[PDB]
């Protein structure tokens, strides 16, 4: 099991990663929310990203 | 004295120069 | 070269031994507070410039950030 | 996308690169990343470190066979190598690469991490960030979406798994894990003296650190004179 | 003078090595 | 003793005003950086070939295996830095305290420093990556902008249609010369200054009080060398990359380019100036004006006090040219999008307009306040 | 006049003889040894950069690896050539035998 993949969960669990998530979930869904439109969501995606690869590195290296 | 102070100086940057190395 | 340099006339120099004075005066004890009015003094004719450039900066990265932000809405 | 900070401990001021580390990823690289990727300014005698020490590397130096010797024409590949002999390369021409390579180049890879901005973080997350493509996603050969890759069209085919290989530590060869050890080795050898500074730097704070406030007295005697000197003006 | 002799000699070994 | 002589007149017996600050011990440190340059330079040159074949490769190995070349080639790319640093320090002293009234000195000075920039490009081109074959064609092709001579001159430097071997080889030696060429230029700098003697910060005739500089500002130069050394061994034993492009470790791509092109910090500014001047001429007159508004700088003057200790206006117009020269520095880093691209065309006007029109027009009022005017 | 003005008052900066001297020198004393010790260091690594009846040879370890069935200045012997039926230094006429001893001319050993 690759503490990456638990860190990033774990990261993901942290509510801030959780209202981080919760905004790409919610503009992914965008994603999907409309066609014509231009919603790629790489802007949230990114942000959302970020954000909890912050959290990440603060708590993964030392499980690695 | 002047010539000494510079030899005791020459001898001192020698060691120091073992030590910090 | 020294001497032939200017006329100045009666201007008592007095002086006191290197290893007579006192080696290393305090600087921050004595020193500094004066180069804390020193530097008070300028300081309120220097920062301000900078005062406006760290605006600019600032303003300017979040704008362009905004600028390269797209709205969903936009073609939409 | 900036990517985040991270924290290597190699990284940190006065401490170095962790060898073991290294060596691990100089075994990643050995196992997956030699087949697109070359440290040709590496040799054997470079990769010796605390990870790979002359002896190991000789090991390794007589591991390969490959364009290590020529033949009586020198064409091809044609003899094994030793300590001298440089790191073996996955192409003997940029064109095998390319052709190996969707077309594109697997860069070797001896400099870099120093290439890259931010280099350390950016292989990490490369290595490790393909994450997921949203919507309008047209990856054309041999593509691999990662939003850390900068066109999210990496073609760095993603090579490493949850025990993508198997660390002869033992330590669990998970993709991170992996991921980060062969970091390790990288940017070791993208600066063979990274340990050897540090210690230049410690021995140079030190010296600066006890001649500074030494020389900063010497000026103050001799300008204390000066700085002392009372000057009064008596007209007759 | 005499001594500067004897001092850089005694530099001269250290820097020499 | 004819030899002892120059030196006691120049660095023993010479009177130096006693109340000079620490800033005039910059141009002394300019001289220490320049040997510094020069002698890493000549190891940099030494284990190097001039070949893209080998030139990109050596280096590494210098970085790799040359004994102690890592130490050596980071010093001699951060020294460059500490160089700017220092000359762009010096440049500041002598705009603030009044110091262009040495004219001659000031002139040697402009041209010197054209040609440290020149150096730079030259040090920065050779050894070959990605992004000094980039930077290279970009600077080159400036010159194309020449109104008819142009696309010749260009050629002639590049020594064919496009940089290649033929211009690394050759910018090679002038990286070589110019060094020396410059180092040469100094010493007139030296000599037609003292012939006038040394400013001091309240821009007065120091003649009553002058001391000796063997044992008041030579100590004093060696403080500031060594306090010089500390800033340059922090800057190459612990961050040896945070002034340099990383696009450096890549052997340059004939072919490809750096997605971000940026001339290096020293220049940013320069450049700076370019981006903003849509005409691609205007912009290269207006980059070389950037250098040469300095020696303009004596004959705009209009003030009967030499430096500006006592003079407020001024030191607010002086400090708000800092200010906008720090923004041109920030902005050339910054891509080409809005809103980077006015305010570089703003600070540039602002730049113009107060070396150009702001500090004499200040200086006429300041002369008014104290009824002199 | 003369005696008018008696010297101001330099206590300020006084300090409380030949011990102070020491001390003073000492510092210099100091000082120059840390910069003796750091020119031992910069010189050496400094120095340091600059740092690394018939015969055949392979050019072993960039030499000529002479094997058969100059002492001086260093050229090639000539093998099957010279007074001593061994070798032959055409640069000062240095004989050697067989065995590689140098018998005529002027190559040492
Ligand atoms: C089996 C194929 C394959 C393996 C395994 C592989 N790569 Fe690559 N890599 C490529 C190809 C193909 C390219 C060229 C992509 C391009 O040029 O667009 C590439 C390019 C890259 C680049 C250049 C991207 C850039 O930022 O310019 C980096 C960095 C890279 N690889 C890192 C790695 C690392 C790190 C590993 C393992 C730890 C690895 N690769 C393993 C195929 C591979
Ligand atoms: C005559 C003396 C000099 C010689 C022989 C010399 C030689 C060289 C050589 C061989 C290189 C390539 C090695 C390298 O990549 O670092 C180089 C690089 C460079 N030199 Fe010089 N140089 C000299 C003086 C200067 C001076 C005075 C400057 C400053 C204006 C300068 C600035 C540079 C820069 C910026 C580089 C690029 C460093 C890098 O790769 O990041 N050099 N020099
Ligand atoms: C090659 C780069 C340069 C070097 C090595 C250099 C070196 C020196 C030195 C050693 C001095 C005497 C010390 C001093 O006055 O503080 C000096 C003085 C001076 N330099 Fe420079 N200089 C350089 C470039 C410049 C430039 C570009 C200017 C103009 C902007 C300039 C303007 C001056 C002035 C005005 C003085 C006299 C200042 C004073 O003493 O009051 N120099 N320079
Ligand atoms: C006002 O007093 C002086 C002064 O009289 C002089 C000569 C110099 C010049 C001193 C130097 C050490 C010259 C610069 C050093 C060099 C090594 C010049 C390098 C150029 C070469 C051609 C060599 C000063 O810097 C200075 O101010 C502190």
């Amino acid at each position: 099991v690759d503490p990456l993949t638990t860190v990033r969960e774990h990261c993901e669990q942290l509510e801030k990663c959780v209202k981080a998530r919760e905004r790409l979930e919610l503009c992914d869904n965008r994603v999907s929310s409309r066609s014509q439109t231009e919603e790629d969501c790489t802007e949230e995606l990114f942000d959302f990203l970020h954000a909890r690869d912050h959290c990440v590195a603060h708590k993964l290296f030392k499980n690695l | 004295r002047t010539s000494t102070f510079a030899l005791t100086i020459a001898v001192g940057a020698l060691f120091f120069e073992r030590a910090f190395d | 070269e020294f001497g032939n340099l200017a006329r100045i006339r009666h201007v008592i120099s007095y002086s006191l031994s290197p290893f007579e004075q006192r080696a290393f005066p305090s600087y921050f004890s004595k020193g500094i507070p004066n180069v804390l009015r020193r530097t008070r003094e300028r300081i309120l004719r220097v920062a301000p410039p900078f005062v406006v450039v760290y605006l600019i900066y600032t303003w300017g990265n979040q704008e362009f950030e905004q600028s390269k932000r797209k709205n969903p809405a936009m073609y939409e | 996308l900036h990517p985040p900070s991270y924290p290597w401990s190699h990284r940190g001021l006065l401490s170095s690169l962790d060898h073991t580390s290294i060596r691990r990823g100089f075994q990643v690289y050995k196992q997956v990343c030699s087949s697109c990727h070359s440290m040709d300014y590496v040799a054997y005698r470079h990769l010796v470190g605390v990870c790979y020490t002359e002896e190991e590397a000789k090991a390794l130096a007589e591991e390969v066979e490959v364009q290590d010797g020529p033949n009586d024409d020198g064409e091809m590949f044609m003899r094994p190598g030793k300590l001298s002999d440089y790191f073996p390369k996955p192409y003997p021409n940029p064109e095998a690469a390319r052709a190996a390579n969707n077309g594109a180049l697997p860069p070797d890879l001896s400099y870099i991490v120093r290439a890259r901005h931010g280099g350390e973080d950016y292989v990490f997350s490369l290595l490790t960030g393909y994450c997921e493509p949203p919507t309008g996603v047209s990856l054309r050969e041999g593509l691999y979406f990662n939003p850390y890759f900068p066109g999210q069209a990496i073609g760095m085919a993603p090579p490493i798994y949850t025990e993508v290989l198997e660390y002869d530590d033992g330590t669990p060869a998970t993709m991170s894990q992996v991921a980060k050890d062969v970091a390790t080795f990288l940017r070791w050898a993208s600066e063979p003296e990274h340990d050897h500074r540090k210690r230049m730097g410690l021995k140079m704070l030190l010296m600066m650190g006890l001649l500074l406030p030494l020389t900063y007295a010497m000026k103050r005697h001799k300008w204390s004179v000066l700085k002392s000197r009372k000057l009064a003006y008596r007209p007759p | 003078a005499g001594m500067w002799g004897t001092v850089g000699a005694v530099g001269l070994v250290w820097a020499t090595d | 003793h004819p030899l002892f002589k120059i030196i006691n007149h120049s660095f023993i017996d010479l009177p130096a005003p006693s109340n000079i600050s620490s800033w005039w011990n910059f141009g002394s440190l300019l001289g220490v950086c320049l040997m510094v340059q020069i002698i890493t330079g000549l190891f940099l040159a030494m284990h190097y070939t001039s070949d893209t074949m080998t030139a990109f490769s050596s280096v590494t190995h210098i970085c790799r295996d040359v004994n102690y070349g890592w130490l050596i080639r980071y010093m001699h790319a951060n020294g460059a830095s500490m160089f700017f640093i220092c000359l762009f320090l010096h440049v500041g002293r002598g705009l603030y305290y009044g110091s262009y009234t040495f004219m001659e000195t000031w002139n040697i000075g402009v041209l010197l420093l054209f040609a440290v920039m020149a150096t730079a490009f030259m040090g920065y081109v050779l050894p070959w990556g990605q992004m000094s074959f980039w930077g290279a064609t970009v600077i080159t092709n400036l010159l194309s902008a020449i109104p008819y001579i142009g696309t010749t001159l260009v050629e002639w430097i590049w020594g064919g249609f496009s940089v290649d071997k033929a211009t690394l080889t050759r910018f090679f030696a002038f990286h070589f010369i110019l060094p020396f060429i410059i180092a040469a230029l100094a010493i007139v700098h030296l000599l037609f200054l003292h012939e006038t003697g040394s400013n001091n910060p309240t821009g007065l005739n120091s003649d009553a009080d002058k001391i000796p500089f063997h044992p008041y500002y030579t100590i004093k130069d060696i403080l500031g060398i060594l306090i010089m050394f500390l800033i340059l061994m922090t800057l190459v034993l612990f961050f040896p990359d945070m002034l340099g492009d990383p696009d450096n470790y890549m052997p340059a791509n004939p072919l490809n380019t750096p997605p971000h092109i940026k001339p290096e910090w020293y220049f940013l500014f320069a450049y700076a100036i370019l981006r903003s001047i849509p005409n691609k001429l205007g912009g290269v007159l207006a980059l070389i004006l950037s250098i040469l508004i300095l020696a303009l700088m004596p004959f705009l003057h209009t003030s009967k006090q030499r430096s500006l200790m006592f003079r407020p206006i001024t030191q607010i117009l002086y400090w708000i040219l800092v200010a906008n020269l720090l923004i041109l520095t920030w902005i050339g880093g910054q891509p080409v999008e809005h809103p980077f691209i006015i305010i570089g065309q703003l600070a540039s006007i602002s730049y113009f307009s107060i070396i150009l029109i702001l500090m004499p027009i200040s200086g006429i009022i300041e002369d008014k306040m104290l009824k002199l005017y | 006049s003369h005696t008018d003005v008696k010297v101001p008052d330099f206590s300020d900066y006084r300090r409380a003889s030949e011990a102070r001297k020491g001390f003073s020198y000492l510092v210099t004393a100091t000082t120059t040894v840390g910069v003796a010790y750091a020119a031992k260091n910069v010189v050496s690594q400094f120095v340091s950069s600059m740092s690394a009846g018939k015969n055949m040879a392979f050019k072993w370890r960039g030499k000529p690896l002479f094997v058969r069935h100059c002492t001086h200045l260093g050229c090639v012997p000539i093998a099957n050539a010279g007074d001593f039926g061994g070798y032959y230094c055409p640069c000062h006429g240095s004989h050697y035998d067989a065995s590689g001893r140098i018998r005529k001319g002027p190559a040492p050993l």
